[PDB]
């Protein structure tokens, strides 16, 4: 079975940086897309980007393109979101979601979701 | 890609075995690819020299100055000037009617001379320049990050690191023929004009002006500018034939013109004979979208761009039909296996049967309605 | 870009009914919709996809439907685990991936 | 006498009842003697309008600026600027290439236009003018004391009185013939430059520059001095064809020219039909002295002029004589009956034959020898 | 027999003007040239000028050409003199003499003369 | 202009004697100079006209000579009434009409 195991939550100062990881568990890692989904609390769900693990190609909403900066680790199957610069706005639940590569049509299997709170 | 930038272009392929591959004119462009190589451009850029040979100067305004007129009576001998035997003047030696009602004791022909010094107006020179084949430069340019190679005859082969595409013979003996050009340059001022002209060595030393050497004082021929009265008694008139820019540039209608940076004298004409040492999946097709929606060439091509936010690289599944049968490609690419890149591809070009046909790059479609022969 | 509109808000109604809810996509998404429910303070969980193929694990009485610009996402019998959060997303051509705002599904 | 200045002149006398006398070209010289009158010489000595009418202006350099350029895209319309419709401007509308290359949407031709502003540069002007058949001056002048009368048509008769030698019609109708002509004047500068000259009608008005009528702001076929750049993508350069000067003065080779005396238009030819109304003892043979020395004329005959020291007046007693026999006076006089006035008289002409001479006025001698035909 | 008679002595001052006359009696008057003459005392002859009384013609040695003034009266046979801004250097005898017009190759009859005397 | 130089400046004979005073022309006269004699205080009286030719009342002994430049006055058998001043003078072509210094003959 798919299981895509994210990283623990984090609470951090304003203007600091967190890195978020999505670890992908049985299925070959590099022949699907992740993408990453952000939910501030009881709001809806925006796209932030994607990568295609593979290829190590990127995409990223104009919204987040200097916010959020996507990497991924093929030896490990292992993908990673860094957030820079952190305001209120930022706190949210953050999500990884698989993708087909090459019929990217929908976000099939999603992980639990990295928590992040910006405090004072 | 470079050579979609212009009609002007060929196109070279190397097969295995092909290392190597030989004409580049000037303003042109070669796409050339090779087994297991990326596609590189290449192309002669410019043909120029700094500081270029001097021949003529010419003159198109005269300043005249200092008109001095001697004359004498029937047999009160020759009359003279000073000016006659100095340099930067023009003289006229004529014979006037002398008798007692001009002061003269005789009745006859009197000798009479007219004098005047002839200088340039300011701005008003034309100088022609030839270029000295040892140092005529060739610059090539070749992109994929576009780098540049000039040459020389003693430095005729450059190697070039491509940023990250590897590396990669021109000779300049194999190039222009400038034995009979001229480069016309004139002055600065009139408002604006063609800074300068290309002419026939022939025509150049033809030209009817007062004319010198660099660095010379007095003009030579200088009364080619100049007229003289008819002598009336004790006087005879120097004239200006007034300013020969008009004439000259008369002269100059249909004549091919040339270009001066700062320094540098470029050609407007030419080529350079070459050696150039040369030494996917498909694409999800949910993700294109319509950079440059499919239009009309020019040339009798179709043209389109497209955006694909897929894995890179990878190859566009690019296919046409015609209305009637939806199961036959109809489309004639001319952009061989057209694929997107990491950083470049998008660009198709295709050739379609006349009548109204469907264009198709993964899923993105776009109607195209192809006029008859 | 690509703007999705679900509608309605939210609604109420109980179990053992049948509900529908919709999606308008601002511009053509040939069918390449998909729909998530999420549960309070859990993952998303996708149920429909490419506008009407269920994924696999969903029951049969969900239903994805609709084409071009409208589409629909409507559940027969409703059963208890099926209130939560509907949500629509595309994948056409260029991205943003939009989302829709959310259907809020609850019981009566 | 005015006459014995010059050999371009007349002689004319009146026998008794002769009271009148009847064409006097511009600078000649008509001596006028009758039956019981003095000597008196009549000539034409000058043709002119004060402030002559003008025709066309023409600009032999022009003063361009305020270039624009407008362009559109192959289906974007027509490219249009505001000097089009404006006075004082030049403008070309042409076709380029447009496509992806050079920012248009589609690959074709593209509206373009370029525009400037064409003034005339300051003292490069040629005006032409043409006289007024009511304003022309004809002066003919009349000498024993000079006195001068000026004609025009409403007072074509002028009676004179010459000092103390008692008094004395000129058709302005049957003068000059200025149908065809028009006088040239250039602006001022270039050194030095005919002031003015005279060219034919049809020449002038087909001269090929831009032009006016005095007065006006706008120059009419501006664009004679005009030449438009090939067309770019957005570029159509303006270029100046540049100073005509030295075009017209070539033209002008061969022509005869007049001249301007402050505000007076001079003819250089001409001539005036007139109608006039005409109402001793042996001097000393010793008092002769040579003034000026038995001389040959140029025109085949002997001149000279004596002083004479007794009393005045008083009639010549010239002769001469050929080596062979001096009895017999073989000189031809030309001068008919040489007298000494009180104010003038002493110059004689005369033809001798070929030979050594001696010619005698009084007792005064000097030898001549003749050459032969 | 032909008489020239010519006028008295003047003594003047300095800046003074004489007229001296010369009448002519026994020819006829207009057929014969009048010539003034001029000595100082113990001194040469000097031609002062002379006149053609028949037409009034007049001619003068450049050194008397302002001193001198010639003129003539047909109707009372008299030639004049006069002598303009005298000086010392005018203190002399002046004749008036007889010449033949047309002919004029000596004097033939001199008048008695007269003595100028300029004096302080 | 004409210069008459008279020469001797004077001599002194007695009566009964010959004696010969000369009048060099400094350009030709053509022969138009004539001889006059004038007494100490008196008028002086035309002897010679046209360089030979004597004047009317003049004694056969006064010889008028010369020609061209040089001109000479010669006296035969001196008497008293002889003695005085001789002026000689030129009319030729153009004045002034000059006279020579004269040459002052006295007694012994």
């Amino acid at each position: 079975q798919v299981q895509l195991q994210q990283s623990g939550p984090e609470l951090v100062k304003p203007g600091a940086s967190v890195k978020m990881s999505c670890k992908a568990s049985g299925y070959t890692f590099t022949d699907y897309v992740i993408g990453w989904v952000k939910q501030r609390t009881g709001q809806g769900l925006e796209w932030i980007g994607e990568i295609y693990p593979g290829s190590g190609t990127t995409y990223y909403n104009e919204k987040f393109k200097d916010k959020a900066t996507l990497t991924a680790d093929k030896s490990s199957n292992t993908a990673y979101m860094q957030l820079s610069s952190l305001t209120s706005e930022d706190s949210a639940v953050y999500f990884c979601a698989r993708g087909e590569d090459g019929y990217y049509i929908a976000l099939d299997y999603w992980g639990q979701g990295t928590t992040v709170t910006v405090s004072s | 890609s470079r050579c979609t930038h212009l009609e002007n272009r060929d196109f070279v392929t190397g097969t295995q075995g092909t290392t190597r591959v030989t004409v580049l004119e000037l303003g042109g462009c070669v796409t050339i690819t090779a087994e297991g190589k990326p596609s590189m451009d290449v192309w002669l850029d410019a043909i120029y020299q700094e500081n270029p040979a001097k021949t003529r100067e010419y003159c198109l305004h005269a300043k005249l100055s200092d008109t001095k007129v001697a004359a004498r009576c029937p047999t009160m001998g020759p009359a003279t000037l000073a000016e006659e035997h100095q340099g930067g003047t023009v003289c006229k030696r004529d014979q006037s009617d002398r008798g007692w009602g001009n002061h003269c004791g005789l009745f006859g022909k009197g000798s009479i001379v007219a004098c005047v010094k002839a200088a340039c107006e300011a701005k008003k020179k034309a100088t022609g320049h030839v270029y000295d084949a040892n140092k005529i430069v060739y610059t090539v340019k070749v992109e994929p990050g576009r780098k540049t190679a000039s040459f020389t005859i003693s430095s005729e082969k450059t190697i070039l690191t491509m940023g990250e595409y590897g590396d990669v013979l021109c000779r300049v003996a194999s190039g222009v023929d400038l034995a009979q050009t001229v480069i016309l340059e004139l002055d600065k001022t009139v408002e604006h004009l063609p800074t300068a002209w290309q002419v026939h060595r022939d025509w150049f030393n033809d030209l009817a002006l007062p004319w010198k050497h660099e660095g010379a004082q007095n003009w030579n021929n200088a009364e080619r500018l100049v007229e003289f009265g008819a002598p009336h008694a004790v006087k005879m008139d120097v004239y200006n034939l007034g300013d020969q820019t008009g004439v000259l540039l008369k002269a100059l209608a249909g004549v091919p013109v040339a270009h001066i940076e700062g320094t540098k004298y470029h050609l407007k004409s030419g080529h350079v004979t070459c050696e150039v040492g040369l030494e996917y999946t498909m694409c999800d097709k949910t993700k294109f979208t319509w950079k440059r929606a499919p239009t009309d060439s020019g040339h009798d091509t179709v043209v389109m761009e497209v955006t694909f936010s897929g894995t890179k690289p990878c190859r566009i599944p690019v296919r046409a039909v015609a209305h009637g049968s939806p199961d036959v490609n109809v489309a004639m690419l001319i952009t061989p296996n057209p694929t997107i890149e990491n950083n470049g591809g998008g660009f198709i070009e295709m050739q379609l049967p006349p009548g109204d046909n469907i264009i198709y790059v993964g899923e993105l479609s776009h109607q195209w309605f192809q006029k008859g022969s | 870009d690509i703007e999705l509109t679900q509608s309605p808000a939210s609604l109420s109604a109980s179990v053992g009914e049948t509900v529908t809810i919709t999606c308008r996509a601002s511009g053509n998404i040939h069918n390449y919709l998909a729909w998530y429910q999420q549960k309070q303070g859990k993952s998303p969980q996708l149920l429909v996809y490419k506008a009407q193929t269920l994924a696999d694990g969903v029951p049969s009485r969900f239903s994805g439907s609709g084409s071009g610009t409208q589409y629909s996402l409507k559940i027969n019998s409703l059963q208890p685990e099926d209130f939560g959060s509907y949500y629509c997303q595309h994948f056409w051509s260029t991205p943003p991936w939009t989302f829709g705002g959310g259907t809020k599904l609850e019981i009566k």
